[PDB]
Order: structure tokens, then C-alpha cells, then sequence
């Protein structure tokens, strides 16, 4: 099973967030231990990404723009599963020295979208996801955000987009039942775009007081923040759903 | 263009 040897074998170890878990718990450390983490699992996004099967049969400024769109939900996805896995969805696991408790979240005052960050933790649970389907779902998720009027080569990116819902197919298949758990993935997968937009939302509005709230934004960040994030704020840039 | 650079340097 060539295609699912790939993504095991690409997938990031353990990302830290460089937290200082010996300061107090106040908004500004812990948004600015975040944000490094946010940064660092973009870098590892990256080299995830490139080394995806059908990848680099993008176009290049399509290939730096769908990372960029889909950064926010693989990292809420991938969070998720980590949660899950390590500490049964009881708190979230954003790296070994950045475990948010109830505390945190309220601190942090993202504690709303820490609850529904929770509850995709908890569905792999409840769902009883493998690890094949958690990696191929992963992959997928990267090529679920596009813009509204196309990127600059669509028809490869369809064609590609094809073949990882297929392959996700296929690890399924690995008749009704096959089709209960694809309507329940798909469904899974659609879930978590409500969320990322709400983490869009939370990351603008936190960036543009960012300077009076003493939060500090690595300036990849801060690029990326300001000038792609706005296009899906604005409608120009939209999830691609399973279900209408 | 800090992106452009990560995602041409790795
Ligand atoms: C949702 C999230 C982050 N969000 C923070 C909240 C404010 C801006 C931000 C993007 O830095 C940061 C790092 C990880 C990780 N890992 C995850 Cl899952």
C-alpha cells in the first residue's frame, strides 16, 4: 500500500512550543507560545506538503497558496488527534509543554473555540477513527480551501482532489457499511471548517490589537495573517464541503 | 515575501 506508506512516513514527530511553563498564566504569554507554535508547525506543514504524492504537479503558486489557506484546520485536525491520543480528549494537547487546561482556555480567552476544538478532539472517539483513515483525511483537509474564482491551474488541482477522496475510499473499502463510514467521515471532515473560520476570525482580530495587548506575532505570521486570512474573512477564499 | 522564502528554502 504505496500511498499510505508515504503518509505515514511524512508525518511530523512531536512540535514544542518553547513555553516557559514556570511564568504565570496570563493572555499575553500564553497567545505568544502559541503563535511560536503556530509558526513551527507551519514550517513543518510545508515540508509535509511538498512531500505529498501529486503535489508538486501543482502549480507552485497554487501549491504556496493552498498550504496558506489550509494551515489553520490541519493544525486544529491534527491537534485534535493529538489530544485525543494522548490524553483522551480531557484537555488540549497543542504540544508537550503547552497542554491547555480549563484554566488555560479561559486565560487564553479562546475559550468557546477551545470547546468546540475539543469536541472534534473527541469525535475521533466516538468515531473510532484509525490511524489510515485520521492520515488520509489529513491530507484531504489541505485540499479543501480554494478561491472562489479558481487557482491558477484548477483542473490538475481537481484531478489530484480526486484521487485523495479515492484513496480514502480505498481505506475505507480496506457495500452499506462502506457507505455509512464514508457519509460519517465526510461528515467529520466538514466539521472541522466551522471551527477553523473561527480561529480565523479569533487570529485577525487578535493580530490588529496584537501591539495593545502585548502579543507577539513572528512576522511569517503576521504576513500571513494580514494577507491571506482576510481573503477568507471576506469570502474570497472558501472551504470546499462534502454536504450542502 | 517571508512564506515564498520558508517555502523555497525547505
Ligand atoms: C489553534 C492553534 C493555534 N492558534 C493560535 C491562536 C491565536 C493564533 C494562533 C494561530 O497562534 C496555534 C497553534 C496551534 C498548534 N499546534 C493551534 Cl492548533
Amino acid at each position: 500500500p504505496i500511498f499510505l506508506n508515504v503518509l505515514e512516513a511524512i508525518e511530523p514527530g512531536v512540535v514544542c512550543a518553547g513555553h516557559d511553563n514556570n511564568q504565570p498564566d496570563s493572555f499575553a504569554a500564553l497567545l505568544s507560545s502559541l503563535n511560536e507554535l503556530g509558526e513551527r508547525q507551519l514550517v513543518h506543514v510545508v515540508k509535509w506538503a511538498k512531500a505529498l504524492p501529486g503535489f508538486r504537479n501543482l502549480h507552485v503558486d497554487d501549491q504556496m497558496a493552498v498550504i496558506q489557506y489550509s494551515w489553520m484546520g490541519l493544525m486544529v485536525f491534527a491537534m485534535g488527534w493529538r489530544s485525543f491520543t494522548n490524553v483522551n480528549s480531557r484537555m488540549l494537547y497543542f504540544a508537550p509543554d503547552l497542554v491547555f487546561n480549563e484554566y488555560r482556555m479561559h486565560k487564553s480567552r479562546m475559550y468557546s473555540q477551545c470547546v468546540r476544538m475539543r469536541h472534534l478532539s473527541q469525535e475521533f472517539g466516538w468515531l473510532q477513527i484509525t490511524p489510515q483513515e485520521f492520515l488520509c483525511m489529513k491530507a484531504l483537509l489541505l485540499f479543501s480551501i480554494i478561491p472562489v474564482d479558481g487557482l491558477k491551474n484548477q483542473k490538475f488541482f481537481d484531478e489530484l482532489r480526486m484521487n485523495y477522496i479515492k484513496e480514502l475510499d480505498r481505506i475505507i473499502a480496506c457495500p452499506t457499511s462502506c457507505s455509512r463510514r464514508f457519509y460519517q467521515l465526510t461528515k467529520l471532515l466538514d466539521s472541522v471548517q466551522p471551527i477553523a473560520r473561527e480561529l480565523h476570525q479569533f487570529t485577525f482580530d487578535l493580530l490588529i490589537k496584537s501591539h495593545m495587548v502585548s502579543v507577539d506575532f513572528p512576522e511569517m505570521m503576521a504576513e500571513i495573517i494580514s494577507v491571506q486570512v482576510p481573503k477568507i474573512l471576506s469570502g474570497k477564499v472558501k472551504p470546499i464541503y462534502f454536504h450542502t | 515575501g517571508a512564506f515564498q522564502n520558508l517555502f523555497q528554502s525547505v
